[PDB]
RNA sequence: CAUUGAGAGGACCUUUCCCUAGUACGAGAGGACCGGGAAGGACGCACCUCUGGUGUACCAGUUAUCGUGCCCACGGUAAACGCUGGGUAGCCAAGUGCGGAGCGGAUAACUGCUGAAAGCAUCUAAGUAGUAAGCCCACCCCAAGAUGAGUGCUCUCCUA
RNA sequence: UUCACAUCGACGGGAAGGUUUGGCACCUCGAUGUCGGCUCUUCGCCACCUGGGGCUGUAGUAUGUUCCAAGGGUUGGGCUG
RNA sequence: GACAACUCUCUCUAAGGAACUCGGCAAAAUAGCCCCGUAACUUCGGGAGAAGGGGUGCCCCCUCACAAAGGGGGUCGAAGU
RNA sequence: AAGGUCACGGCGAGACGAGCCGUUUAUCAUUACGAUAGGUGUCAAGUGGAAGUGCAGUGAUGUAUGCAGCUGAGGCAUCCUAACAGACCCACAGACUUGAAC
């Protein structure tokens, strides 16, 4: 029975991010990772998208907690950014890692696309 | 004339709602230091509009001269900082007597008003002010950034008044309009409010409902 | 606009500032009592703090990027054997500000920095 | 930029006092602070 | 953000390869064509096996660029080329096979365009 | 301290798409007025939760060289970052929210209702009704130096 | 198609404005710096659009012309100073 | 001292790339050494370093004109004159 | 006198003046005030694996200690340092005249 100061912003932020945790866990998604998302989206029925792809940059601020996300698709290069916190996903897999010497990957975009096919 | 009575909270910091449907909205967060008591009712019996004044901020008795606590006392309230009234037609049923008024009134009116003191920016130029244009940044150019032309010619012998010149910028109070209220917090003492309010975190902020 | 650029700076640019800092928190730390300018003091107290308090963990790693920001060899290392002898249970706050009187030429507003 | 004329007696001796009454008042701050720097327990001016 | 003078990448097999979009159409602000905005290309080299020769003006619609694209799900999807689809104004191209990825969204008001396409993300 | 507001500023802008409805109309071909909704554009007021630009607080990689006695590891310089790689707080937009409301008042053009000067008539000579992005008010801010200097609450004038 | 006045209106006539080219040489040459562009105004209505209406050789869409109305807007470019 | 507008000397800039403009003016970009390769035309002298492309840092070994240098291999960084 | 101003510690305020927030036995306890700035201790956060040692390697280098090491402009806690010492302005019923009741 303790009355609060006016630090409101880390106990909205950690029960926000601890009230997402208790409807789905969610290991934890380290920059240089390769990583799968299973998003819900309505009316497609097929209900679990497919996004593979290499974990660029994590900008975690609290329920932003976020994935810069690259795949290269057969055209050309894309970049999906993710909310790691959203009931919009189903599952993570981090599938591989690949053990790189950087905190964000935005060298990556522009190089050869051989080295970012997932 | 308002609508009604509102009452006044600090701005603390901004994040995002997750609603359930899967939308992400942009929330600003309000505390409230103190109750806003109504300190002081002015009818149209005794003065010339009717107004309902409260009040917030409860500090030490040091910090607040004779006039400001015996003004407070004269009502027989806690000593408080901040003071403001809002006009309301003469319907009223508020008596000046600690009415420590809770924050349920606005849930179910999902539209509100908000005024603040913006952040001001100092002496700025008209680059920034009033959106203006520079000029060509080289073709062997000299007028960079300037004002440029300020008047016409010798018939008018000046310039018009109210003229956009460099000036400070903010520090004036700004009311945004209709903004669609969300999840208030009974313990937390918090109440979420998609939108971005007049200021950093710590300033007072008026939050009466709409005038539509 | 100067919202929340709790930098302080001098009236002098960047490497010319750092410069500033390191010697004269160095020739604060040899003589201890410094006549100053008042923003020079602040910005001494800062930084020796951070001197100071750099050194009251006195592994390698501290002696040697303390080491790394003071000039003076021979400073450093007469620093660690005598900062926890005397500033232990003092948590913060090593110095004091006691202002004199402007100085003549300038009538800038002059300071003085203690060890307390 | 160049003055079209010159100022009277009266917009000068205006300007000049403003000038010297602003060097008014910054000395019965020194009368503060040369009364504070009299005997009393001060930490400050070593 | 397409301005008036970019070069778009097409996105189809109809007879070009790339084009200088001119001027865009439904959105007047047009110094930021975000994504469904048709364009009236121009183009600036083509396949020179097709009805589709140099300097012909043609309409077009924007659908990949280099920026972001903010959904109401929280995501943010951004590719790293500019593509459009040579388009006529009844819907469906005068090319069948689509190259590339593209959104969702743009199936609320050119349909062809996601049944054509390889990925739908 | 708290406000009334005389006066003054800003904002009162505009386009497609859908329902009504492929309905009135038209031989077909075409395709409504009126009343709603939705997505835009410019403009404006804000903000940094997301996406970024900068960020000489910062941290990280590396070249040449001089110091720290020397190896390691650091410090200085290569203008006011040596060149790059990212970035918190600020500032900003390209980003994010919001605004442009009124069966409120009086009118301009017009349509009228009774209705005479000429027992017919006529929107008018008496009275009076609908109605313009136009005028005023409402809308957001400043505002009693509004010398016409307002109103309300409260504090203090003691000793010889 | 009939039909001066839905719309143009020949032969002629009457005005307003001071935005073009002119006429005079009245202020200024012990100095009033022309043309175009950028920036930034503000104002007029002889209205291109937006708002309301009349008439139409206006079936509806779109008009043609005209009345009230200047609050607001009036694009990006290739050529050329 | 302070860290307003605004001028100047610099640095970077999401997306685009001359749309700015009298005019790519100015800035940005290329840049060193070796290897491959190099057109129209010509006064057969040149153009020519045309254009265009690749390697480049540091540790091993051997061939070694037994000084320069070569090949093969590993090693880091996003980026090696 | 009430209330201001200087000084003092600063600011999400600011060219300078302004403005705003502090100006200390700077709570004691049962539940919103008496943390202003710096330092310190932690938590978000940025770069991202530091030195030293061991191991593998002829060596460049990689690996374990070790989301470690620095940064800490932001949040909270903490009186350790500076908010000490002061000074000054404004005072002493608010002229004159009518009406009302007391």
């Amino acid at each position: 029975q303790r009355v609060k100061l006016g630090d409101i912003m880390g106990i909205l932020n950690k029960k926000a991010v601890h009230a997402a945790e208790e409807l789905r866990p969610v290991p934890g998604i380290r920059t240089g990772d390769i990583v799968q998302i299973r998003l819900e989206v309505p009316e497609n029925k097929r209900r679990l998208s497919v996004y593979k792809g290499i974990v660029i940059s994590r900008q975690n601020a609290g329920i932003h907690t976020t994935i810069r996300i690259r795949r290269i698709i057969a055209g050309v290069g894309v970049e999906i950014v993710f909310p790691l916190y959203s009931p919009n996903i189903k599952e993570i897999k981090v599938v591989s890692h690949r053990k790189v010497r950087k905190a964000r990957l935005y060298y990556l975009r522009d190089k050869l696309p051989r080295l970012s096919t997932f | 004339v308002d609508a009604g009575i509102g009452v006044m909270g600090t701005k603390l910091g901004m994040m995002s709602f997750f609603e359930e449907d899967g939308t992400v909205v942009p929330v600003t967060v309000i505390g409230f230091k103190e109750g806003n008591i109504v300190t002081q009712v002015k009818t149209e019996s005794t003065d010339g509009y009717n107004a309902v004044q409260v009040g917030y901020e409860r500090l030490r008795d040091r910090k607040l001269t004779m006039p400001e606590r015996g003004h407070l006392n004269k009502a027989g309230v806690i000593p408080m900082r901040h003071l403001q009234e809002f006009r309301l037609v003469s319907v009223d049923d508020f008596t000046p007597s600690q009415k420590l008024l809770f924050e349920e009134l606005f849930k179910e009116g999902d539209m509100v008003d908000i005024s603040g003191t913006t952040i001001g920016k100092g002496f700025q130029g008209g680059i920034k002010r009033h959106n203006f244009k520079r000029g060509l940044m080289t073709h062997g150019s000299k007028s960079h950034r300037a004002l440029g032309s300020i008047g016409a010619g010798t018939t008018p012998g000046h310039v018009y008044k109210g003229k956009k010149m460099p000036g400070r910028m903010g520090g004036t109070k700004t009311k945004i309009r209709k903004l669609k209220i969300m999840k208030i917090d009974t313990d937390l003492r918090v109440v979420m409010i998609k939108g971005a309010v007049p200021g950093k975190p710590g300033n007072l902020l008026r939050l009466a409902p709409a005038k539509i | 606009m100067k919202h929340g650029r709790k930098i302080h700076r001098l009236s002098r640019p960047a490497d010319q500032r750092r410069a500033l800092l390191r010697g004269l928190t160095t020739q604060l730390l040899k003589h201890g009592r410094i006549k100053t300018t008042r923003a020079k003091a602040s910005a001494m107290r800062k930084y020796v703090d951070k001197m100071i308090t750099l050194a009251k963990e006195g592994s390698l790693h501290k002696r040697r990027q303390a080491l790394g920001f003071i000039y003076e060899k021979q400073i450093v290392h007469a620093l660690f054997a005598e900062v926890p002898e005397r500033y232990g249970d003092r948590n913060g706050g090593y110095t004091r500000i006691i202002r004199t009187l402007p100085r003549r030429g300038d009538n800038a507003p002059m300071a003085y920095i203690e060890l307390v | 930029a160049v003055p079209k004329k010159r100022t009277s007696i009266y917009k000068k001796r205006i300007r000049k006092n403003i000038w010297k009454k602003k060097g008014y008042w910054a000395a019965l701050k020194a009368f503060s602070l040369a009364k504070s720097l009299s005997t009393g327990n001060s930490k400050s001016f070593f | 953000m397409i301005q008036p003078q970019t070069h778009l990448n097409v996105a189809d097999n109809s007879g070009a390869r790339e084009l200088m979009c001119i001027r865009i159409i439904g959105a007047s602000n047009r110094r930021y064509a975000r994504i469904g905005d048709v364009i009236v290309a121009v183009i600036k080299e083509a396949i020179p096996n097709t009805p589709l020769e140099r300097s012909e003006v043609i309409r077009a619609v924007v659908v990949r660029t280099c920026k972001e694209l903010k959904r109401d799900n929280g995501m943010i999807i951004r590719y790293d080329d500019n593509a459009a689809v040579i388009i006529d104004q009844e819907g469906n191209p005068k090319g069948t096979r689509i190259f590339g990825a593209i959104a969702r969204e743009l199936r609320q008001k050119f349909a062809k365009i996601v049944s054509l396409a390889p990925e739908v993300l």
